[PDB]
């Protein structure tokens, strides 16, 4: 029973801005936090392998950090192509736990 | 350190490290 | 080429069972494990269950315990999900996911998902 | 014992055409597949570092992709300078496994 | 600035032996191992043998097992391969190659190749 | 203790001539070698940052290449404006090691 | 307009100390690390010390280690270096250097240097 929480449930910024998405856990993730991007209607794609490790093929504009129970996803130079719901995934055992999802829109 | 979703076996032909002066993600 | 192909959805009247499946293709499921991830329309993702290769590790989300059972057809390289006594709250798209990390990089593999309606 | 196979043993296309070479592993090799270009009489040139990652100095025409067991080398806008025998190479352990090789010809 | 230079090739009567060598230059063979890659005329590449730094992780292709021995001269920065009981099917160009990846990019290092004729 | 040695500590050539400086590491450094140009009275200027990858603004005269332990700085078409002491720098870890310094003069 | 500006130098009697500082301007020391580079008049460059962001990964050259202490002022975005028991061999210009690589390019960032003379 580990709760995952994304406090900024909705964010919006203009094109070219910086979006900060925080993520917390009731128990330690210890950097095993994957970040996923879900475009509605499609299965989610993995963006961030683990805390501060970007997956190849994912734009360099994505970055992040964290450890223990506190993590952040940063989206630099926000594009219309980034409107997705972003999710936190804990993968510390045999199964995954997901966050609520944060919707990032364009101003 | 242990995680069932991760295989802890390095490829002998690749150095499993990074230069601290360079961002690992290019 | 690795793909996960879901099938077996439809409309299940309340109290009825459903048997879903995910056919593996492009790989042999002989390594890590397979996950079912559920998403009710308008809601976020919920992990539902995992069947680790050879069944040594079976785990479920609290929300489905005692109602869902998972298993593998070891001849057809296909993962099955037995959903008994379904309730309205179980309406969702059920996705087949096979995530692992192994030296060279991450692997995820998501299918398209099977829509299960329980009203 | 890994048996690497390159399917299109002979390729032929006009200049500017797009050609692909596929390579299939008999075992999981986790993206650790390199591609080489061997012109007649010369030692082979490394083109693709790891599946999906191009070696510095190699023209952008060459693009690798694929994972686990099924890999591809794509040559966009094929040039006369690309006539070579291309090989896929497994490098997951000590030693290397080379595929049969495919020859790319120009029409 | 890195060279691997093969020598010791030539024509050898079937049933006899050759001692090939690869001189390293532009780099101490400090860490990653060295490979011999064979190319029979008209055919693709075949890996033959690897010697690892310090002479530990030594492997051969099945096609040369029991016949080839690989070793390093640890004073002269050079690798030798003793090929005993040579047969007609072993005619090939034997190339010296050291492959290791590390952060900054790949290091392929291929030599020129020495031709071994076994007719 | 990665000692860095620049062998040709004193060079001199006429304007337009080509000169080279050879830097030899006592240890493997995997191309993490930078070169600097120090003009009298000034802090060192970076010219090459990664075994031939150049610093923006650097004249086309400067180049270099190398690997593992043996690296070279080359100056084509040497100008009076290049009379500087050149240094090679190892940057594989925390802290940096500089070579002795090689001075290039004009004939 | 990104600068490193050194101060705290001067003439010191052998056996006495100086406390050098380097102000960060145009950037925040929030990421990689900071270095001091020494150059005795007429000699080449010598690396002296590195402080890594958050005050860790502290390393010194053998020629200065135990005499030099490096620390970070987290409120003033300033790096300090305490130089104790100074000797004639420590006469040099001490330069502040912030070097890292990523993304679009190299970052070198050199200051002008503060002169330390031991008399």
């Amino acid at each position: 029973d580990i709760q995952m929480t994304q406090s900024p449930s909705t964010l919006s910024a203009s094109v070219g801005d910086r979006v900060t998405i925080t993520c917390r856990a009731s128990q330690f993730i210890s950097r095993w936090l994957a970040w996923y991007q879900q475009k509605p209607g499609k299965a989610p794609k993995l963006l961030i392998y683990k805390a501060s490790s970007l997956e190849s093929g994912v734009p360099s504009r994505f970055s992040g950090s964290g450890s223990e129970t506190h993590f952040t996803l940063t989206i630099s130079s926000l594009q219309p192509d980034d409107v997705a719901t972003y999710y936190c995934q804990e993968y510390t055992s045999y199964g995954r736990t997901f966050g609520q999802g944060t919707k990032v829109e364009i101003k | 350190n242990a995680n069932p979703n991760v295989d802890p076996n390095a490829n002998p032909n690749v150095d499993p490290n990074a230069n601290p002066n360079v961002d690992p993600n290019a | 080429q690795v793909k996960l192909v879901e099938s077996g959805g439809g409309v299940v009247q309340p109290g009825r069972s459903l048997r879903l499946s995910c056919e593996a293709s492009g790989f042999i499921f002989s390594t890590y494990g397979m996950h079912w991830v559920r998403q009710a329309p308008g809601k976020g993702l919920e992990w539902v269950a995992v069947i680790w290769f050879d069944g040594s590790n079976i785990y479920y989300a609290d929300s489905v315990k005692g109602r869902f059972t998972i298993s593998r057809d070891n001849s057809k390289n296909t993962v099955f999900m037995q959903m008994d006594s379904l309730r309205a709250e179980d309406t969702a798209v059920y996705y087949c996911h096979r995530n692992f990390y192994d030296g060279s990089g991450p692997f995820d593999y998501w299918g398209q998902g099977t829509l299960v309606t329980v009203s």
